[PDB]
């Protein structure tokens, strides 16, 4: 069981989707960090590793 | 040997006779269609189509026509057709409308519902007076209410007062009370509807209603009856989100129940028994003391009461003799019926754990533990001592 | 030929029209059955000829 | 009266350059065709 395609006018299983499709969107961004790297931190550098 | 022979004689003479006079009588009727039928079903076949929805009849409309309330969404405004009439017809029955053009076209369901089919039956209970054994005092408070006015509605004429109307089974879980409303039906010999009323709460709109309607008509059709609404408690007052609700329909639901206690004629012909765990599970508004009358109070069993109720479990239970009744009852306080029977099971289970047929006194002390574990109270010598 | 035939006749299934899906709750007097069509109503309706 | 109507709904996820998943405020979720004349520079997710 997993997302699929149907006709508009056929109304019968044609073609087939991923199971990804149909469910929420993964970072509403863009999927990567802004210029900020491990030379901008900063921190913490062990608990980062 | 010969008890079986008569009987033989009579069963097989009766089955077989009837088999060749069915399997004959199928092609008698077939072979002539000339005149009146062919005449009737066809008719019948070309008002109708196929397919045809399911729809419920509202009301009649006094010129031939009605207001029906479809599955679908809509409603609308129908003719009245075909062989069934008016007359032939009730409100509230569901009816067989054509599909592509909105008009009866017939019956074939006669208010027939899966709700329906579940309320129904017209058999005897399946307890008997003292199966349920006991609580025989609170029978005899429910039988009083129940059984005698069914029997002999004479007395309370005699009296002259009001017949009673109705009984509230309240109080203690465990009691039984969900088995006690069918030892007393039995008795009194009289047809037993149940219907539990959660299946008359609905998400659909106007359908909560029907369903509690549909009870108090069969009910007056087979007369005397007692009609058993089990769990009350269980339309109760609850909500399911608050958000997005589901709490309307309840109200309404427990509304059409308050009307036609009373409002179905001033009779105890159509008695109820309303099984609640406490009144304050119900909605707190409610109808006066009289029209329910007596409210049965179910409590704890005494000392007396359970060896009665565990007596009853253990002739069942096989391979017990090296357990004596007495001893159980001395050990234990005060506690339902419910957790010997719980006890009883234990038992069994720890004897099969074991591999050993037998069934000991020293087993049921391992099962008293394991029920009593979690009821502990230390606060009993923190007081006392 | 078999390949040809075959990839025309599943296209012939699609452009002819859907199929629903039911339970027969009970048998009728005409030779019909109730059945609850179960994403809608109920429809009563006529047996086929392999059933 | 010659230009007629048009339907609203949202680009649920990009199923590709010429797919999109949109949600239809009708109600059904529909795969749709990108025309010649909207650009698909304009086109991500989560945009009305
Ligand atoms: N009078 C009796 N004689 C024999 N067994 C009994 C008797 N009363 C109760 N029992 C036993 O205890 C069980 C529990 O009773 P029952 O299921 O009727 O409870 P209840 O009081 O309606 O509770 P709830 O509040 O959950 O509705 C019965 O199924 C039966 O095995
Ligand atoms: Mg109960």
């Amino acid at each position: 069981s997993m997302s699929v395609a149907l006709h508009r006018h056929s109304n019968a299983l044609v073609d087939i989707l991923p199971p990804d499709s149909d469910s929420s969107i993964s970072v509403m961004g863009e999927n990567e960090k802004p210029d900020v790297t491990y030379a901008d931190v900063g921190g913490l550098d062990m608990q980062k590793q | 040997t010969r008890c079986k022979l008569k009987l033989l004689r009579m069963e097989r003479i009766k089955d077989h006779l009837l088999l060749e006079e069915e399997f004959v009588s199928n092609s008698e009727i077939l072979k002539p269609f000339e005149k009146k039928q062919e005449e009737e079903k066809k008719q019948l076949e070309e008002i109708r189509g196929n397919p045809l929805s399911i729809g419920t009849l509202e009301e009649i409309i006094d010129d031939d026509h009605a207001i029906v309330t479809s599955p679908t969404m809509p409603d609308y405004y129908v003719s009245i057709l075909s062989f069934v009439d008016k007359e032939l017809l009730e409100p509230g029955c569901s009816v067989l409308l054509h599909h592509k053009t909105m008009s009866i076209v017939g019956v074939l369901q006669d208010d027939a519902d899966p709700m329906v089919s579940v309320m129904k039956m017209d058999k005897s209970p399946t307890e008997s007076y003292s199966d349920i054994g006991g609580l025989e005092s609170q029978i005899q408070e429910i039988k009083e209410s129940v059984e005698l006015p069914l029997t002999h509605p004479e007395l309370y004429e005699e009296m002259g007062i009001k017949p009673p109307k109705g009984v509230i089974l309240y109080g203690a879980p465990g009691t039984g009370k969900t088995l006690l409303a069918k030892a007393v039906a039995n008795q009194t010999s009289a047809t037993f509807l149940r219907i539990v009323g959660s299946e008359l709460i609905q998400k659909y709109l106007g359908d909560g209603p029907r369903l509690c309607r549909q009870i108090f008509k069969v009910a007056g059709e087979n007369a005397p009856s007692i009609v058993f609404i089990d769990e009350i408690d269980a339309i109760g007052t609850k909500r399911y989100d608050s958000n997005s609700g589901g709490e309307r329909e309840i109200q309404r639901t427990m509304l059409e129940l308050l009307n036609q206690l009373d409002g179905f004629d001033d009779r105890g012909d159509v008695k109820v028994i309303m099984a609640t765990n406490k009144i304050e599970t119900l909605d707190p508004a409610l109808i006066r003391p009289g029209r329910i009358d007596r409210k049965i109070l179910f409590e704890n069993p005494d000392l007396s009461t359970k060896k009665k109720i565990l007596g009853i479990h253990t002739s069942k239970m096989n391979l017990s003799e090296d357990v004596n009744l007495e001893t159980l009852v001395t050990t234990k306080d005060d506690l339902s019926g419910a957790d010997i029977q719980a006890m009883c099971t234990e038992a069994g289970l720890l004897a099969l754990r074991e591999r050993r047929m037998q069934v000991t006194a020293e087993d049921f002390k391992q099962a008293k533990e394991r029920v009593m574990k979690n009821k502990v109270e230390e606060n009993l010598e923190g007081l006392y001592l | 030929n078999d390949k040809v035939r075959f990839i025309k006749d599943e296209l012939r299934l699609l452009q002819e029209p859907g199929s629903y899906v039911g339970e027969v709750i009970k048998i009728v007097s005409d030779k019909k059955v109730l059945v609850k069509v179960q994403p809608e109503g109920k429809y009563i309706v006529d047996v086929a000829k392999d059933i | 009266l010659q230009s007629i109507g048009q339907l609203i709904g949202e680009v649920m996820k990009e199923l590709s350059e010429e797919k999109y998943i949109v949600k239809a405020s009708s109600g059904p979720r529909y795969i749709v065709g990108v025309r010649n004349s909207v650009d698909r520079s304009k086109l991500k997710k989560g945009v009305r």
